[PDB]
């Protein structure tokens, strides 16, 4: 290559594409680009610097002596090209889905990976597992895996085959093939049709394999921390609710639908947006759901009751209270709608209606009614709805792990495997946005606390001391903008402030959040002209905007302790067993609040552990490799916070060389330096460094490596071609001569 | 876009009326008041808001004192219109200022220092490409599409008085008298009193502004009217007011405008209407006294009283010559006729270089105002 600066150029048919600099000044470049050769001008700063050859398609992009997304974007596009999906980033391990059936994960691959090192061999997931496999015998400690979402992107498909690994690993009847069952359940139950994708998990799942101290599975168990309750009542524009809902609605025949009572879509007040189709044709999708169930073992009955109560969060929305003249307390004049819940539940609609309008209350010892706005009553219900559908989720969860079978339990330690949408970004960004963009925040700093602990301990490992601040710390203050409570209060507490102040309007909101809190870094009021949206943070990701528009609706969760009574004594089994249940429980209780808490519980839970992460990308919407689209893939690394571990790694000393590969590599550099062989390898790489000319900030000096910057290596590597061009020329020259 | 459109905005006291130039009628129009809330308020997670302004104001009244930040066509309090400004690019218009030239109104005969410092806040608060400060009877005038008049301006603020002829303008025959709809409200919040009913507060005295823009008046003889109200039946009104009590106004009613011709009531010098108007015709050439006599033009919020278009006749009549005939030009539609004007000045293909433009501010400072425009 010449010295003419190859340098990565913004551009918007390729996110980055190779172009030579030559020409410079100011901002503006002229720059030749590779492809078409046209010189055009743009700000330098936009444009960054190319990796030499002899990184092209690094294992480990930690080891790019230039660490910027176009250099990702490059490496990770080559590598797809080439048919590799696997690529290691920093901590991370990048997986890009070829949408093809691959002839890996054969046995002989996965016995090869055994008891190696991540570096030792290429890419893989069998690796990182490995790690986490070893990290467990070794350390005696829990691990867990962090997948980021993606899609549709068969994530867990790729976990089936972790699962696989694990199998053979672990020996000593074919793996639980239920597992793969457990899919379309939860996906029904879980997932929903979205602007982003037509199937995403809202849900998290946490998919525990249970390991004794042998190293045997013992068995497996799943666990679902966060739902998003508050789309089954309330969704985007264009979109749809959970799957099951709509497989539910066309899926089920006369037959099912006469117990049930299920109508079309147009009837229902809480389904949005009409029946929005979406089929798909569908009605085979639940048919196909149904036996998926049965295999399972849930009998016919089970699953009839289970479809009743998803019918009963339905009919929810048709119950409608009228306001009164004059009165606050307001009213249900139509039996009918509450009839059919009282039939398909165990409630007397008398005590139900009396319950629902005038709740009674006990303030001790003695009880007292309550009166209660059309408004309030409104949210009960549609708090009863979104709590059911929890109550219900959670019963599936557990009513499934009994469905899975454990040999002798308690024994002894666990991998948890996290699956849950990740960083999520639309142009409008509700409430329910927020709150993922929250999860996927602590989680993001859970990752930069591990490699930062990582880091500490690779130093003393090489005998470096250095002190540099927690990288987790990075997230905390956008953290706390969304969290804190107290001092200055969060957007979440500020929330829930309006929410049940008197005559609360959206508007309020916002204003008042800019008043109390406006001052924070991370926050940001647009101002002005629009901006469409309200209000802006700024997240690891990037800069999102939010429209604050019927949040605190979406907010309200006040649940009628009377009504939960009521259903704690139900008739059918099904139900009074779910509601079988400290906080603020009752009236207050909101969604952010509860959802905080959820949040909370799976924080602790993955802080036990230790950590490991896999972040998956999605090529193109075709559904066919060959086609890797930048921008999308772009968009995915601001998601999944990769940018974010890129600009931490360059913050620490990302490039780490040993001193006997440097000096056996670089040796051309310098041959003034390099003396007549002392050797010992140290004084080799002492002597390389000081005529070179190098800040004593820009490296260390380590046991067995030398730790770089970015860009160190770039400048030796560049000294190395010229180097290399010298001797090309006085070589080629004396043949010639 | 094509001529970037223009903004327009008429602030007499009282009223700001804006909207953009090239239409018939400006979008928004709201009282230009500032409230603040005088009362320490005890509750959680109000406003807090330390003050409102616009329309807001008058829904909150009783919370706030409020406070006109123009009096007699003189800005008292700078921040506060300012605020006002805010107000109406932001919370009606929806502009950025930066995108549009903007066109203000202004009273005749009025100190430099509001012009000067008028366009040192268009350009250094809301940055914005150009702007001009107008004549408010010009404007009028233009608005009423005739050429030559004597327009008689009266708004909340003060009232004027601008012959024109032909174009041109005679600076010595402009007349400004000390008169306006907020003299008329404290006389008759004063009048009232004498009735039994007392308005003490700020509140309450828009409250009768309120009256007076429907109830009150004008005499087409005033002695006569009076004199019928011996026999009170067609001149007591009952109007109601937001307490719920009721108020009957008889003879008060309309010898509250009665001063606008006898500003003795008001314990005033200066002349009546009318005889202004004469005061500003006779400063004329003789030549021209022929059309302004037949050419006056009303303009202004607190011309819109019934009947005072007739009294003005009337009186004038009685004291010109009966050799020529005194046509009077009243349209209804003069209470926006300031602003009307201001859009079809911004229209103006030629006036689009006579702009005050930034860059010639930024150069040769504030003071520039009056050098370039009237
Ligand atoms: N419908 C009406 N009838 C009678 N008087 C009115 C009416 N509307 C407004 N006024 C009087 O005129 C004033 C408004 O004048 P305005 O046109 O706003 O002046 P400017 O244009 O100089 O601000 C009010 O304060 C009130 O006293
Ligand atoms: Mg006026």
């Amino acid at each position: 290559w010449t010295a003419r600066r190859l340098v990565w150029v913004p551009s918007e048919l390729h996110g980055f594409e190779a172009a030579a600099l030559r020409d410079e000044g100011e901002e503006e470049a002229e720059v030749e680009l590779a492809e078409s050769g046209r010189r055009l001008r743009l700000p330098r700063d936009q444009i960054q610097r190319m990796n030499p050859p002899k990184f092209s398609k690094a294992e480990d992009m930690a080891e790019l002596t230039c660490l910027n997304e176009a250099s990702v974007l490059h490496n990770l596009r080559e590598r797809y090209y080439s048919g590799l999906i696997y690529t290691y980033s920093g901590l991370f391990c990048v997986v890009i889905n070829p949408y093809k059936q691959l002839p890996i994960y054969t046995e002989a691959i996965v016995e090869m990976y055994r008891g190696k090192k991540r570096h030792e061999v290429p890419p893989h997931v069998y690796a990182v597992t490995e790690g986490a496999y070893r990290s467990m015998l070794q350390d005696r400690e829990d691990q867990s895996i962090l997948c980021t979402g993606e899609s549709g992107a068969g994530k867990t498909e790729n976990t089936k085959k972790v699962i696989q690994y694990l199998a053979h690993v672990a020996s000593s009847g074919e793996l639980e093939r239920q597992l793969l069952q457990a899919n379309p359940i939860l996906e029904a139950f879980g997932n929903a049709k979205t602007v982003k994708n037509d199937n995403s998990s809202r849900f998290g799942k946490f998919i525990r394999i249970n390991f004794d101290v042998a190293g045997y599975i013992v068995g497996a168990n799943i666990e679902t921390y966060l739902l998003e309750k508050s789309r089954a009542i309330r969704q985007a524009k264009d979109e749809c609710s959970f799957h099951i809902f709509y497989q539910l609605l066309g899926g089920a025949g006369e037959q099912l639908k006469a117990d049930l009572l299920l109508e079309p879509c147009s009837h229902y007040r809480f389904l949005t947006n009409g029946p929005s189709s979406s089929p798909g044709q569908e009605r085979e999708l639940f048919q196909e759901t149904l036996e998926s169930l049965r295999v399972l073992g849930f009998s016919h009955e089970e699953i009839i009751s289970m479809l009743r109560m998803v019918s009963a969060v339905l009919q929810f929305g048709n119950i409608a209270l009228k306001r009164e003249r004059n009165t606050d307390q307001a009213t249900m004049p139509d039996n009918t709608a509450a009839q059919k819940l009282c039939r398909l539940l165990g409630l007397g609609v008398t005590d139900f209606s009396r319950a629902l309008l005038t709740p009674r209350i006990k303030v001790g010892r003695d009880y007292v009614q309550k009166a209660q706005t059309k408004e309030q009553a409104d949210f009960a219900l549609e708090a009863l709805a979104k709590a059911t559908y929890e109550r219900l989720f959670r019963w599936l969860v557990l009513r499934l792990n009994r469905a899975l079978d454990r040999s002798p339990r308690q024994g002894a330690s666990f991998l948890g495997i996290l699956d849950i949408a990740g960083f999520e970004i639309f142009q409008l960004n509700s409430f329910e946005q927020l709150c993922i963009n929250y999860t996927n925040e602590k989680l993001q700093q859970l990752f930069n606390h591990t490699m930062f602990v990582l880091e500490q301990e690779e130093y003393q490992r090489e005998g470096i001391p250095w002190t540099f601040l927690d990288f987790g710390l990075d997230l905390q203050p956008c953290i706390d903008l969304i969290e804190r409570p107290a001092n200055p209060p969060g957007l979440l507490a500020l929330l829930d402030e309006e929410c049940w102040f008197p005559k609360a309007t959206d508007k309020s909101f916002v204003e008042k959040v800019a008043q109390e809190q406006g001052g924070h870094p991370k926050f940001q009021r647009p101002r002005h002209l629009r901006d469409q949206a309200d209000f802006s943070v700024l997240h690891y990701a990037g800069k999102v905007d939010y429209k604050a528009n019927e949040w605190l609706m979406k907010n309200m969760d006040p649940l009628n302790d009377n009504v939960a009574a009521l259903l704690h004594q139900s008739t059918d089994r099904l139900t009074a067993e779910i509601w079988k249940d400290r906080p603020r429980r009752g009236m207050f209780r909101t969604v952010g609040q509860l959802y905080k808490e959820s949040l909370s519980r799976l924080m602790a839970t993955l802080s036990n552990t230790n950590p490991s992460f896999v972040r998956c990308i999605v090529p193109n919407h075709e559904k066919r490799a060959g086609k890797l689209e930048p921008r999308l893939v772009l968009d995915q690394l601001r998601c999944n916070g990769v940018l974010e571990g890129i600009r931490i790694c360059r913050q620490g000393f990302p490039n780490r060389i040993l001193f006997q590969e440097f000096r056996q590599r670089y040796e051309i550099l310098t041959p003034n330096a390099i003396p007549k062989g002392f050797m010992d390898g140290k004084q080799a790489c002492e002597k390389m460094i000081q005529a070179l000319e190098l800040d004593p900030n820009l490296y260390r000096v380590g046991q067995s490596k030398i730790f770089f910057r970015a860009g160190v290596l770039a400048q030796l590597e560049e000294e190395r071609a010229s180097e290399q061009t010298k001797s090309d020329y006085l070589k080629r020259a004396n043949e010639l001569v | 876009e094509e001529e970037i459109a223009a903004l327009v905005i008429d602030n007499g006291s009282g009223m700001c009326k804006a909207g953009f130039a090239g239409d018939d009628a400006p979008r928004a129009v709201f009282p230009s008041i500032v409230g603040r809330p005088r009362h320490q308020g005890v509750m959680v997670g109000m406003g807090q808001k330390d003050s409102y302004v616009g329309d807001e104001a008058q829904s909150k009244r009783g919370i706030l004192t409020l406070k006109y930040p123009i009096e007699h066509g003189i800005v008292t309090n700078w921040d506060d219109m300012e605020k006002i400004w805010h107000h109406t690019f932001y919370n009606e218009l929806r502009v950025a200022p930066e995108e549009h030239p903007v066109l203000l109104t202004e009273a005749p005969l009025n100190p430099k220092a509001n012009r000067e410092k008028m366009t040192q806040i268009m350009f250094e608060t809301f940055n914005t490409p150009a702007m001009y400060v107008a004549i408010q009877a010009v404007l009028s005038l233009y608005a009423s599409g005739r050429t030559t008049g004597i327009v008689m301006d009266s708004g909340d603020g003060v009232t004027h008085t601008v012959p024109i002829y032909e174009g041109y303008a005679l600076p010595h025959a402009i007349l400004r008298l000390d008169l306006a709809g907020r003299d008329l409200t404290d006389y008759l919040m004063k009048i009232l009193t004498e009735r039994g009913y007392s308005f003490t507060t700020t509140a309450e005295r828009e409250i009768v502004r309120d009256i007076k823009e429907k109830l009150c008046y004008v005499a087409l003889d005033f002695e006569q009217e009076m004199a019928t109200a011996a026999s009170s039946s067609s001149l007591e009104k009952s109007y109601e007011l937001p307490d719920g009590q009721v108020i009957t106004i008889g003879n008060e009613r309309f010898r509250c405008p009665e001063a606008l011709f006898q500003p003795s009531f008001l314990g005033m010098e200066s002349c009546g209407i009318h005889e202004t108007t004469f005061n500003s015709i006779m400063k004329c050439d003789v030549d021209i006294r022929k059309d302004l006599y037949a050419n006056t033009v009303l303009s202004g919020g607190t011309t819109m009283y019934p009947g005072i278009a007739d009294r003005m006749q009337k009186e004038i009549t009685a004291l010109a010559p009966s050799t020529m005939k005194i046509k009077i030009i009243a349209p209804p539609e003069r209470k926006y006729s300031v602003w009307i004007g201001g859009s079809i000045l911004a229209s103006l293909s030629t006036f689009q270089q006579m702009w005050i433009s930034k860059q010639e501010y930024d150069e040769s400072g504030p003071s520039i105002v009056h050098r370039k425009c009237f």
